[PDB]
C-alpha cells in the first residue's frame, strides 16, 4: 500500500484502488449483524 | 426444426437489441421487449423457406448522441461466410454511408475472412459474433458485474485525480467476451461497478489493450 | 445428477411480497465435465445463476470479471469447507492480482516470469538462470523497486 | 447486494458493544426516560459519516469513490443508530451519544 | 508544495511512529539535546516516549506519494494515534 492508500505492484500497477475495497486493515475488524436485511417489511416498518 | 430455429432467431434478435441498448442506440422499448408470438407475427412465422429468410432480420439503428453513426447489424445465411459475402456486405456498407456494422456468423468464418475484416477496417469498423454467442446476454449473468464505457474526457479526469498513467491501470484483453459485446476499441477504459461484502460497492477501472 | 439442495447456498432465495426471505427448494442439476456455453444456450436453463467450477471455460465464455468473481467464490468455498475462515481481503487481493493483467495469470514460472517486473525478482523464483540470459540478450533494465 | 440472507458481515467497529459500553459507563437507567432529541442523533450520525473519509477529496469522482467505499459501514451505522432504536432499545443520554 | 493543498492522512501511523522513536532514541544516545524536562530517566527509549507525549519532536517527516512528489509533515501538527 502506497501513501495514496492504493495497493500497487512493484512497478506501480494499481491492483486495488483501496485495500480490501474499503481501506481497512484486518486487525481491527469484527463480526457484526446488520439487523436490517433479514427483518420483513412489516417488522422493518414497526422497528424503524 | 422450424420451431427451434424460430426460438434461436428470437433469442439472437433480443440479445442484439439488448447489445444495441447497452451500447446506446435509438432502440424502442417495444423492440427490446418482443415476445415469441410477437416475433412470429412481425417478422413472419416458420423459418426454412418461410417468411424468415435470414436477410430481412437486419437491423438499422442510430446513436443517441448523434443520429449519424447508424450502426447496422447483418445476418449471413450461409453456415460459413466466404469472402464474396464480405465483399457485397462492404458494398452495402459503403452505399448507405454508415460506419459501424456487425456480423452474426452461424457456424464459423474463414482465416482469410478474418484477415480481411481486421485489415480492411480502419474506416469501416466491423465485428464478429458467432451464432451461439447471442443466445445469452452475458451482462445479465450474475457473475459478470455491470460495465460502463468511459469517455475520453472522463478518463483524463480520472488520470488527473489519481495522478496515474495509462499503462499503470489494470488491463483487460481486447478479445474478452465483455469487450467484444460492448464493441470498444483499444485504449478505452471501462468502469466496473461490482458488489463487495466489505465496502458495499467497488469502482474498478480496466484499460483495454 | 438430480437432487434437491439442503444447504442455503444453492437453495432458491427470493424476496416475498411481505419482504421476508423464504428458503425455497428448487431442483438443481450437477454435471460431470463442462460445456458451459451450450449449457447456458439450452432451453429452460437459467442464464443468470448458472455457473461452473472450471476456470478456463468460464473465462472464455463470460469474461475476466466473471473469472474474478467465480474464482473468489470457489476459493472461499474450498478454504471454508473444513470450517476454517479467512478474511475477504486476502482472497480479493489474490484474485485481483491474478486478474489484473487481463488474462489468466497462473502462479507458476510460466505466468510470473512473463511480466514487466524486474529480472532480479524474476530470477529469485524459478528459471533462475534463463531469466538472466534473457535479460542480458535483451539488455533489460531493472528499475530497482 | 446481499442475497441468501447472510446477515453476518465484517465491519470495523462493533457498534452494539460500543453502545453497551456507553450504557454501562454512564450508568444509564433504561427504565427512566432519556433526554436525547432525535434530530440531535440525526445530524450527529450525519456529521460523523462526513468525518469518516477513506477517499479524501472534494471532486465528484472522489466523493463517489468515498461513498462507495464507506457505503457498508455507513448503512450499518445508520441501521444501528436509528432514532426509534435509540429511543427504545438503548435509551442513551446526550453525553452518552 | 505550499501550506495549502496538503492532502494526506493526518494520523501519524505506527510505521513512522517506530522510525521516529528509534531515530530520536539513537540521537539522544549520541549526546543530543533533550526537548523536555526529565526527572531521573536514563533509558533513551523511555525519554523518547515521554518527549513524544510532550509533542516536541525536532523532526519533520517527508512522505513520498506514488507519483514522485514529496509531502512534508512536522510532528507537532500530527496528532498521536494513542
Amino acid at each position: 500500500v502506497k501513501y495514496d492508500a492504493t495497493v500497487r505492484n512493484s512497478i506501480n500497477q494499481v491492483v486495488q484502488l483501496r485495500y480490501g475495497e474499503d481501506g481497512l486493515a484486518g486487525e481491527s475488524v469484527e463480526f457484526q449483524n446488520l439487523a436490517t436485511l433479514k427483518p420483513s417489511n412489516k417488522a422493518f416498518e414497526k422497528k424503524f | 426444426d422450424d420451431e427451434e430455429e424460430t426460438y434461436r432467431l428470437w433469442k439472437i434478435r433480443k440479445t442484439i437489441m439488448q447489445l444495441c441498448h447497452d451500447r446506446g442506440y435509438l432502440v424502442t422499448q417495444d423492440e427490446l421487449d418482443q415476445t415469441l408470438e410477437e416475433f412470429k407475427a412481425q417478422f413472419g412465422d416458420k423459418p426454412s423457406e418461410g417468411r424468415p429468410r435470414r436477410t430481412d432480420l437486419t437491423v438499422l439503428v442510430a446513436h443517441n448522441d448523434d443520429p449519424t453513426d447508424q450502426m447496422f447489424v447483418f445476418f449471413p445465411e450461409e453456415p460459413k461466410v466466404g469472402i464474396k459475402t464480405i465483399k457485397v456486405y462492404c458494398q452495402r456498407m459503403q452505399e448507405e454511408n454508415i460506419t459501424r456494422a456487425l456480423i452474426v456468423v452461424q457456424q464459423g468464418m474463414t482465416p482469410s475472412a478474418k484477415q480481411s475484416l481486421v485489415d480492411m477496417a480502419p474506416k469501416y469498423i466491423l465485428e464478429q459474433f458467432l451464432q451461439q454467442e447471442l443466445l445469452i446476454n452475458i451482462t445479465e449473468h450474475e457473475l459478470v458485474p455491470e460495465h460502463v464505457v468511459m469517455t475520453k474526457e472522463e478518463v483524463t479526469e480520472l488520470l488527473a485525480r489519481y495522478k496515474l498513467r495509462e499503462n499503470q491501470l489494470p488491463r483487460i484483453q481486447a478479445g474478452d467476451p465483455v469487450a467484444r459485446y460492448f464493441g470498444i476499441k483499444r485504449g478505452q477504459v471501462v468502469k466496473i461497478i461490482r458488489p463487495s461484502e466489505t465496502a458495499g460497492r467497488y469502482i474498478t477501472y480496466r484499460l483495454v489493450q | 445428477y438430480m437432487h434437491l439442495p439442503q444447504t442455503d447456498n444453492k437453495k432458491k432465495i427470493i424476496i416475498t411480497e411481505d419482504g421476508e426471505f423464504k428458503a425455497l427448494q428448487e431442483w438443481i442439476l450437477e454435471t460431470d465435465g463442462v460445456s458451459l456455453m451450450r449449457v447456458l444456450s439450452e432451453k429452460d436453463v437459467d442464464p443468470v445463476r448458472t455457473t461452473s467450477n472450471d476456470i478456463v471455460e468460464i473465462f472464455t465464455v463470460l469474461g475476466i470479471e466473471a473469472v474474478r468473481k467465480a474464482l473468489e467464490r470457489e476459493l472461499y468455498h474450498v478454504i471454508s469447507f473444513d470450517g476454517s475462515y479467512v478474511n475477504y481481503r486476502h482472497l480479493a487481493l489474490l484474485c485481483d492480482t491474478m486478474t489484473c493483467r487481463g488474462h489468466l495469470m497462473a502462479i507458476t514460472r510460466h505466468g510470473v516470469n512473463r511480466q514487466d517486473t524486474g529480472p532480479l525478482m524474476k530470477c529469485s523464483f524459478e528459471e533462475t538462470v534463463d531469466v538472466l540470459m534473457e535479460a542480458a540478450a535483451h539488455g533489460e533494465s531493472d528499475p530497482m523497486k | 447486494i446481499f442475497p441468501t440472507g447472510d446477515s453476518k458481515v465484517v465491519l470495523p467497529c462493533n457498534l452494539l458493544r460500543m453502545i453497551w459500553n456507553a450504557q454501562k459507563i454512564f450508568h444509564i437507567n433504561p427504565r427512566l426516560p432519556s433526554d436525547l432529541h432525535p434530530i440531535k442523533v440525526v445530524e450527529g450520525v450525519k456529521e460523523l459519516s462526513k468525518k469518516l473519509v477513506i477517499v479524501n477529496g472534494d471532486d465528484p469522482l472522489s466523493r463517489q469513490a468515498q461513498e462507495n467505499a464507506t457505503l457498508l459501514f455507513n448503512i450499518h451505522l445508520r441501521s444501528t443508530l436509528c432514532s426509534r432504536r435509540m429511543a427504545e432499545e438503548f435509551r442513551l443520554s446526550g453525553e452518552a451519544f | 508544495q505550499a501550506n495549502q493543498k496538503r492532502i494526506t492522512t493526518p494520523y501519524m501511523t505506527k510505521y513512522e511512529r517506530a522510525r521516529v522513536l528509534g531515530t530520536r532514541a539513537l540521537q539522544i544516545a549520541m549526546c543530543a539535546p533533550v526537548m523536555v524536562e526529565l526527572e531521573g530517566e536514563t533509558d533513551p527509549l523511555l525519554i523518547a516516549m515521554k518527549e513524544l507525549k510532550a509533542r516536541k519532536i525536532p523532526i519533520i517527516i517527508r512522505r513520498y506519494l506514488p507519483d514522485g512528489s514529496y509531502e512534508d509533515w512536522g510532528v507537532d501538527e500530527l496528532i498521536i494515534s494513542d
